[PDB]
């Protein structure tokens, strides 16, 4: 057991750091598919509609 | 010193006028004291220290000896002679040689808790020679 108590800063004061240059998250993602539709050719004279 | 009243103080004064001006003294070649020794907060400990004396003569007149009248009392309390709020904490049962008032504030701790100063020694560790940092003393 460990007690979180929030140590209460001095509320006013500069930033201790600078703009923080940390990756936050992953830039990979949950990419889902799409499986809309069958994508299929037209007709013959779909090239010259 | 000023009085800053300019009020004709009552009887009992001169009774304690001379041992007002020794503890006054004492506390004014104390502020005067240079940093050096102290290291970082041991500086405030006399200011502190001249100030528990202080308040501790003007209670035990009024209280403990009961021989200081109240017109003087109320007189000496508005002068600055003694802080109205130690001789309130003072009256309550559980806390009758407090160290400082700054120590029984219960949210001056990062922790949430009091000092080592309001703490007994029986109750408290064995091996332990340690002092108030805020306070001044056990």
């Amino acid at each position: 057991v460990i007690r979180m108590v929030e140590m209460q800063k001095d509320p006013m004061e500069p930033p201790r750091f600078k703009i923080n240059k940390k990756i936050p998250r992953g830039p990979p993602s949950p990419p889902a598919p799409v499986m809309h539709s069958p994508s299929r050719k037209m007709t013959v004279k779909e090239q010259q509609e | 010193k000023v009085k800053r009243s300019r009020k004709a103080p009552p009887d009992g004064w001169e009774l304690i006028e001379p041992t007002l001006d020794e503890l006054d003294q004492k506390m004014r070649e104390a502020e005067t004291e240079p940093h050096e020794g102290k290291r970082k907060v041991e500086s405030l400990w006399p200011i502190f220290r001249i100030h528990h004396q202080k308040t501790r003569y003007i209670f035990d007149l009024f209280y403990k000896r009961k021989a200081i009248s109240r017109e003087l009392y109320e007189y000496c309390i508005k002068e600055g002679y003694a802080d109205k709020n130690l001789i309130a904490k003072w009256k309550k049962q559980g806390y009758e040689n407090l160290c400082c008032l700054r120590c029984i504030q219960t949210r001056d701790t990062n922790f949430g808790t009091n000092c080592i100063c309001r703490v007994p020694k029986s109750k408290l560790e064995v091996g332990r020679i340690i002092e108030c940092t805020h306070c001044g003393c056990r």
